[PDB]
């Protein structure tokens, strides 16, 4: 458990439907959702290998469940039921504490996918930008949707409004 | 593969005994009958010969062979058909040898009879002989069934459509 | 980014191929290659999506499928109605789908000058 | 289900335009969209897209802060307001309907596009 | 064969063994034709002494 | 593991007895120890799902392990035999491995659980006090009783300390 | 997924090859590698005891596998072939899953080495040196081998070059 789901971001946003994990920006010129999509893609690539995983890596044979026995092999009945019973048990065992710890495991995966991104940003932004919690930040200067674009890119340049950003905020 | 043929023809093969034993227990349409893969065999005339037959297999299978030992429920039935106070029946095979006695007792009726017909089956190697011997009670294999074993299988207990 | 042939050409009743292909990398079938068909005058027509699948309306002429690490678009029996620009998009991770520069397939009915 | 677009034309260095397109036969408030365009002389090139509920939008690295997708549903209409055209905005615009995929609840951009529109010229000049 | 070994095959003969080895089909078992009873059963009773 | 229990936290506390995650506050009015109450409740839970998961999910039906054979099927005994053996091998080998990781998934939790608490009082506190490690935060200003209430509930006030702490913080 | 391996620190080192996690330094002096031999014994220590619980778990008891019926028995057969096939599934598919898993969960165990040296020297540095990208450090002062070899030891002595750092930064 990372923190960051059901962390410092309380809830989930319904309006941001085509990802994962995404980003919600507001400027003079409008605010708006967009998905990350280099990372849903990554998170859908894992989940649909881990459930495939699961389900194809158990490839049984032909197979007939069941036999015949009179009064007289009760030992030998008793003996099959031994053994299908069993069988079912550790089945019934594993599948179902199988899952749990996946699933688990997922929701810690996409924890873990949501900090990094928070994370990453936050590398990018350093002094130019301001925790003002509920995992966000707010800008020292004045960001076109260039400049989030390149923040969501990956490519904020931060040089380039170091100054303006360091003027604004020795206040 | 599954295959039904004549391992006794019953035309031929039985000169010396009758081959049209009937039951009502076993009616078809209305009149007595009995089965399609079996022979009952009663004596002709007033007696009943020694009968001794053979079959060799050279189907390049397994055969199964089927066939039965009647029981009477009374002496006086087992005289009348079979003419003999103890009669004996004796099937040897490369695997399978086993000596049959009539058991004359009164059983309880069932399905208005009160004699017995108890059923054996053999399945014979490839190249491999069959042997019958029986001076009474003796219920003859007619049809046997040339079969190849596959994968192992069950029987489903059920009543839904097939598709 | 993605390279097509600048321009085909096949005979009425001849079996015609295209090929589409990454710059530097390799097409698999997650990346989806569709194939549209753009007439001059009406608007671009979805020949084919994913790797095979094709529309009811399109006819069955038009099939495709991954050969050699690159996508292909395969016209057995090709009309005069199939005379058109071939565009291939491609999914890379992003709704920015790469398309083709494009094949400008001309079913010859004329000798050649 | 067919789309039909409109309000292309002739249009001067650094003015404006609002390309929009129409869908009749099917509703857009469950499908996503985008516009599309062929330059004189080069192949198709993505320009912008926006999702199935109208919330997430996506703009190509050139056409940024310049471009703005919209989804009417009342109307089903989607407009493209256009601004600070350059000379390289010069091409030939589509909308194009993406085909429905749903990937573990997401909406998807996998298959391509399925409805195509008959396209808006759009010419810039400085003469 | 193990049944030609136990009986005594003219063409063919330790105190203990831990498994017993045998070809695919063995060609020098029973040299008079006949049937052994419960074949299996000794085969496994004599897998493995002591 | 994230590095908070035998990481920058090397030491436990044996004071701290009614919960597993706490604060140690240091005033002019007295030093003293108070669990967190909500994030050990959090992991008693989990911890008792976790039990209760591996204990009951084991659900058997009636069995009599045990069979009487003579002489003259050996065969039938070591059937036998081999079913029990395989299933005592199947147990013990998934019964000790998966224990053996749950103890881990176990640790790492409680080291997450470290780890998120330092996070959030770090996040609350930002530069009005100062890291010198072991998970101790110096405050750049005077904290009475209710102002570590306030850290510890979750309300800190950062603005209302904000200009003091300055003062303190430029010298 | 700690975000250390394959996110900020893009690629390995082909050059330091007695260690899994190091230091590259780069002085006035002379530029070198330099394994954290403490982390990466810790590390190997926890790779052999799990490759020995996977190993030195299975404690199998002496057995037969393989039984012979003849003609007249095929429901033993069959029923000796069941026992076969399931223990058979039953092994595949734990076997498989577990490699499986431990995999993905030594790679976050690395992942997680490698985070926590780079926060420890974060925490160590604090803002005497810069985070230039890379998932690594420029110092704002003129640090000799002495400088760097406290820092890979474990002692900094900040509050030594904090008036250097303070000038120099402050540019």
């Amino acid at each position: 458990l990372f923190g960051a789901i059901a962390g410092f971001i309380e809830g989930g946003w319904t309006g941001m439907v085509d990802g994962w994990y995404g980003y919600h920006h507001q400027n003079e010129q409008g605010s708006g959702y967009a998905a990350d999509q280099k990372s849903t893609q990554n998170a859908i690539n894992g989940i649909t290998n881990k459930v495939n995983s699961v389900i194809e890596k158990m490839n049984t044979q032909f197979t007939a469940v069941g036999k015949e026995f009179n009064k007289l092999e009760r030992r030998m009945e008793n003996l099959n039921k031994k053994v299908d019973d069993g069988f079912i048990d550790i089945w019934t065992y594993n599948a179902e504490l199988l899952v749990l710890l996946e699933n688990e495991r997922t929701l810690d995966f996409h924890d873990s996918n949501v900090k990094n991104l928070y994370e990453k940003v936050k590398s990018q932004l350093k002094n130019n930008a301001k925790e003002i919690g509920n995992g966000c930040f707010e800008f020292y200067h004045k960001c076109n949707d260039e400049c989030m674009e390149s923040v969501k890119n990956g490519t904020y340049d931060y040089p380039k409004y170091s100054e303006e950003s360091k003027l604004n905020r020795e206040k | 593969s599954f295959e039904r043929f004549e391992i006794f023809p019953k035309e031929s093969s039985w000169p010396n005994h009758t081959t049209t034993g009937v039951s009502a227990s076993c009616s078809h349409n209305g009149e007595s009958s009995f089965y399609k893969n079996l022979l009952w065999l009663t004596g002709k005339n007033g007696l009943y010969p020694n009968l001794s037959k053979s079959y060799a297999n050279n189907k390049e299978k397994e055969v199964l062979v089927l066939w039965g030992v009647h029981h009477p429920p009374n002496i006086g039935d087992q005289r009348a058909l079979y003419h003999k106070e103890n009669a004996y029946v004796s099937v040897v095979s490369s695997h399978y040898s086993r000596k049959f006695t009539p058991e004359i007792a009164k059983r309880p009726k069932v399905r208005d009879q009160e004699g017995r017909i108890n059923y054996y089956w053999t399945l014979l190697e490839p190249g491999d002989t069959i042997i019958f011997e029986a001076n009474g009670n003796l219920i003859a294999p007619r049809y046997a069934f040339a079969l190849s074993r596959g994968f192992g299988s069950g029987i489903i207990n059920s009543n839904a459509p097939m598709d | 980014t993605v390279i097509q042939e600048p321009a085909m050409s096949v005979s009425p009743g001849g079996t015609v191929t295209l090929t589409c292909a990454f710059s530097s990398g390799s097409v698999t079938t997650s990346n989806y290659p569709g194939w549209y068909q753009q007439t001059p005058g009406q608007p671009p027509r979805q020949v084919i999506y994913s790797t095979n699948s094709r529309p009811t309306v399109v006819p069955s002429r038009f099939s495709g499928a991954i050969s050699g690490n690159k996508a292909t678009l395969t016209i057995t029996g090709a009309q005069a109605e199939d005379e058109a620009d071939y565009f291939c998009g491609l999914y890379k991770n992003s709704a920015n789908i790469p398309f083709g520069g494009g094949t400008h397939l001309t079913v010859l009915g004329q000798p050649k000058a | 289900e067919k789309l039909v677009e409109s309000g292309g034309g002739l249009v001067q260095s650094g003015g404006s335009l609002r390309l929009s397109c129409v869908g009749s036969g099917f509703d857009l408030s469950d499908n996503a969209f985008t516009w599309v365009r062929q330059a004189p002389g080069k192949g198709l090139e993505w320009v912008a897209t926006i999702s199935t509920n109208g919330g997430s939008t996506y703009y190509a690295d050139s056409v940024t802060g310049r471009f703005t997708i919209s989804k009417d549903n009342s109307r089903n209409t989607i407009y493209l307001q256009m601004n600070s055209l350059r000379t390289e905005d010069t091409a030939h615009y589509y909308c194009a309907r993406y085909k429905v995929c749903h990937r573990y609840g997401l909406s998807c951009y996998y298959y391509g596009m399925d409805r195509w529109g008959p396209g808006v010229e759009v010419v810039v000049s400085s003469a | 064969s193990v049944a030609g070994w136990i009986l005594g095959n003219p063409e063919c003969e330790r105190e203990s063994w831990s498994y017993i080895v045998e070809k695919p089909n063995p060609e020098n078992g029973t040299c008079y034709p006949g049937h052994f009873a419960d074949y299996e059963e000794l085969r496994e009773q004599l897998s493995s002494v002591s």
